[PDB]
Protein backbone atom coordinates (compact mmCIF):
# COMPACT_ATOMS: atom_id res chain seq x y z
CA UNK A 1 0.00 0.00 0.00
CA UNK A 2 2.30 2.33 1.07
CA UNK A 3 4.70 1.81 -2.28
CA UNK A 4 2.05 2.65 -3.83
CA UNK A 5 0.25 5.94 -2.72
CA UNK A 6 3.84 7.33 -1.43
CA UNK A 7 7.36 7.59 -2.23
CA UNK A 8 10.11 4.83 -1.43
CA UNK A 9 13.14 6.29 0.79
CA UNK A 10 15.60 4.76 -2.09
CA UNK A 11 14.24 7.11 -4.47
CA UNK A 12 14.46 9.46 -1.82
CA UNK A 13 18.08 8.93 -1.30
CA UNK A 14 19.47 8.46 -4.76
CA UNK A 15 18.56 11.79 -5.97
CA UNK A 16 19.46 13.24 -2.30
CA UNK A 17 22.88 11.90 -2.04
CA UNK A 18 24.13 11.55 -5.90
CA UNK A 19 21.98 14.31 -8.26
CA UNK A 20 20.41 17.31 -5.77
CA UNK A 21 23.21 18.41 -3.25
CA UNK A 22 26.26 17.77 -5.66
CA UNK A 23 24.76 20.87 -7.70
CA UNK A 24 25.14 23.20 -5.20
CA UNK A 25 25.05 24.28 -1.26
CA UNK A 26 23.31 26.73 0.13
CA UNK A 27 21.11 27.87 -2.05
CA UNK A 28 20.56 25.01 -4.56
CA UNK A 29 21.00 27.63 -7.45
CA UNK A 30 20.75 26.16 -10.88
CA UNK A 31 21.39 23.24 -12.86
CA UNK A 32 23.12 23.43 -15.67
CA UNK A 33 25.76 21.91 -13.92
CA UNK A 34 24.91 18.59 -14.02
CA UNK A 35 24.71 15.36 -16.31
CA UNK A 36 21.93 14.07 -19.10
CA UNK A 37 20.28 12.71 -15.97
CA UNK A 38 18.60 15.39 -15.09
CA UNK A 39 15.67 14.58 -17.63
CA UNK A 40 15.75 11.11 -15.13
CA UNK A 41 14.99 13.53 -12.21
CA UNK A 42 12.16 15.56 -14.07
CA UNK A 43 10.78 11.97 -14.94
CA UNK A 44 11.12 11.01 -10.86
CA UNK A 45 8.99 14.25 -10.46
CA UNK A 46 6.64 12.97 -12.59
CA UNK A 47 6.50 9.95 -11.34
CA UNK A 48 6.27 11.06 -7.70
CA UNK A 49 3.81 13.73 -7.67
CA UNK A 50 1.76 11.73 -9.88
CA UNK A 51 1.98 9.12 -7.06
CA UNK A 52 1.30 11.25 -4.36
CA UNK B 1 -14.35 61.62 -63.36
CA UNK B 2 -18.00 60.85 -62.00
CA UNK B 3 -19.23 59.16 -65.19
CA UNK B 4 -16.10 56.80 -64.66
CA UNK B 5 -17.24 55.86 -60.82
CA UNK B 6 -21.07 55.66 -62.65
CA UNK B 7 -19.86 52.91 -65.03
CA UNK B 8 -17.59 51.06 -62.72
CA UNK B 9 -20.54 50.48 -60.62
CA UNK B 10 -22.63 49.37 -63.59
CA UNK B 11 -19.94 47.06 -65.12
CA UNK B 12 -19.63 45.50 -61.84
CA UNK B 13 -23.54 45.02 -61.67
CA UNK B 14 -23.67 43.45 -64.51
CA UNK B 15 -20.97 41.33 -63.91
CA UNK B 16 -20.77 38.11 -62.10
CA UNK B 17 -16.71 38.38 -60.52
CA UNK B 18 -17.67 41.84 -58.62
CA UNK B 19 -16.09 42.36 -56.01
CA UNK B 20 -18.30 42.22 -52.54
CA UNK B 21 -17.21 45.19 -51.20
CA UNK B 22 -15.18 48.53 -52.15
CA UNK B 23 -12.16 48.38 -50.21
CA UNK B 24 -9.01 47.41 -51.68
CA UNK B 25 -6.55 44.46 -50.49
CA UNK B 26 -7.04 44.52 -46.56
CA UNK B 27 -3.45 42.96 -45.15
CA UNK B 28 -3.99 43.67 -41.32
CA UNK B 29 -5.53 40.60 -39.85
CA UNK B 30 -2.47 38.47 -39.50
CA UNK B 31 -1.06 42.10 -37.00
CA UNK B 32 -4.03 40.98 -35.24
CA UNK B 33 -4.05 37.60 -34.79
CA UNK B 34 -0.52 37.52 -34.02
CA UNK B 35 -0.78 40.41 -31.43
CA UNK B 36 -3.80 38.39 -29.89
CA UNK B 37 -1.75 35.02 -29.58
CA UNK B 38 0.65 37.93 -28.03
CA UNK B 39 -1.39 39.17 -25.33
CA UNK B 40 -2.72 35.30 -24.65
CA UNK B 41 0.48 33.80 -23.93
CA UNK B 42 1.67 37.06 -22.23
CA UNK B 43 -1.42 36.64 -19.94
CA UNK B 44 -0.51 32.58 -19.78
CA UNK B 45 2.83 33.48 -18.64
CA UNK B 46 2.21 36.24 -16.30
CA UNK B 47 0.14 33.58 -13.94
CA UNK B 48 2.41 31.16 -13.35
CA UNK B 49 5.21 33.90 -12.14
CA UNK B 50 2.20 34.41 -9.15
CA UNK B 51 0.45 31.25 -8.97
CA UNK B 52 4.55 29.24 -8.35
CA UNK B 53 5.70 30.95 -5.34
CA UNK B 54 6.41 27.61 -4.09
CA UNK B 55 7.36 28.49 -0.41
CA UNK B 56 8.16 24.82 0.46
CA UNK B 57 6.74 21.01 0.39
CA UNK B 58 5.82 18.33 2.47
CA UNK B 59 6.54 15.18 0.85
CA UNK B 60 5.54 11.96 3.07
CA UNK B 61 8.82 9.28 2.48
CA UNK B 62 8.58 5.95 3.67
CA UNK B 63 10.99 5.19 6.74
CA UNK B 64 11.20 8.67 7.91
CA UNK B 65 7.49 10.74 7.60
CA UNK B 66 5.62 7.83 8.22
Amino acid sequence: FLDTFTVKATEAQEIKTIVDKCHKGNTFDFHALSDEELRRLEQLYSTVNNRV
Amino acid sequence: KLKLDAYHLLEASQSETAAKSALSDLNWFSDLADIYSGQQTMAEMDVALKAQGEQKLSYPIQGKNI
